């Protein structure tokens, strides 16, 4: 024959998760704590937390 | 045989044994003044509202006890539009005509008050399922 | 509670605010002035401030 | 903080609903939904 | 014609949301903090709190 | 502890779809989703 099927059919999504390349750790200052943590528990820490 | 449906008119013929209206006492007995090709016009039916007798019909008497039928396309102010011409209809007979019901619940209140025997459905739900998709 | 029996006339409104109460978090201070107000919410939104 | 005074975990959904099952019927007997028997008997006459 | 087409289509429920005509504001007293926040938070709580 | 920082109740998804209403069209009116009118409105041009 002279006609030719073409490839598209359904495209599935490509998911596959690929593993991160941009990222960071840090170490939580004081701001985070006092605005997350409450007063009770906060006073209580020690200075090398 | 399905004869039913749920929709917002009456779904029923004026006088039909579900409507239950005795129409004998609506009976007019006249006299028609001029007889046209397709209208007949009498004036004593020029003093009741427009289209107080759409939807009716015409009974006259043949022969015998036999009465030979027509309908009433419209009937506005002294003249009436007869269904299929007036052929046949005598120039000087006694003529009894009916009225009509539009079948609304409206209409069939405040004219014959029988809204108890109202077959219609005018607002009990249009649309509404309990398996759709957003109740709101 | 805190509280003493005082005269209601005809017509006054009773709450049982008893678990149906709106709480700000957020601790003030004693004579500060606030400005609230509130926002119904229906499934077709949100009412518009 | 703490735990809230009261939490709205889900919302209770009430409908009035007015439907006809056909032309006149004899008695009903019972009604399942879902699988789920949620009310079995018979009434003859109107009422509730 | 005769006939007339009556109103009722799908009739819309109207959501449309209204502004909030009754409310009130309070201030919470001693009794819903000590039955929602915790002994060790409480206690450290001010009296101008 | 006590309460997270932020909460993720819930995603918001977002998707570009193109598609065909047939042959050639003189005017879309609206749009009905749901039951709820999205959007009403005329457009009779190439446009956004």
């Amino acid at each position: 024959t002279g006609v030719a099927p073409p490839p598209p059919g359904w495209t599935p999504p490509d998911r596959t998760p690929r593993a991160i390349t941009v990222r960071r750790l840090i170490e939580a200052p004081y701001r985070e704590l006092a605005g997350v943590i409450d007063p009770a528990n906060l006073q209580l820490l020690d200075v090398s937390a | 045989g399905l004869t039913d449906t749920y929709c917002r008119t009456c779904t029923a013929i004026v006088g039909d044994h579900r409507c239950k209206v005795n129409l004998v006492p609506y009976r007019v007995t006249l006299t028609p003044q001029s007889v046209s090709a397709w209208v007949i016009s009498s004036g004593v039916v020029a003093g009741y509202a427009d289209g107080w007798f759409t939807g009716g019909y015409v009974e006259w008497q043949v022969d015998g006890d036999n009465y030979d039928r027509r309908f009433i396309e419209q009937h506005a102010g002294a003249d009436l539009h007869i269904l299929g011409g007036t052929e046949g209809i005598p120039a000087g007979g006694q003529l009894r005509v009916y009225p009509g019901c539009d079948g609304l619940a409206q209409t069939c209140d405040d004219k014959f008050s029988n809204l108890p025997n109202f077959r219609g459905f005018n607002a009990m739900q249009g649309k509404s399922p309990f398996d759709g998709d957003q109740v709101w | 509670a805190d509280t003493v029996p005082a005269k209601h006339l005809a017509g006054a409104r009773v709450w049982f605010y008893d678990t149906f109460e709106a709480v700000d978090e957020t601790v003030y201070s004693q004579g500060v002035t606030l400005q609230a107000r509130l926002l119904t919410n229906t499934s077709e939104g949100q009412l518009a401030p | 903080g703490a735990k809230p005074k009261a939490q709205t975990v889900g919302w209770r959904y009430y409908f009035d609903i007015h439907f006809a099952l056909g032309k006149k019927v004899d008695e009903v007997c019972a009604i399942r939904a879902s699988g789920k028997t949620a009310w079995k008997g018979s009434i003859t006459s109107n009422g509730q």
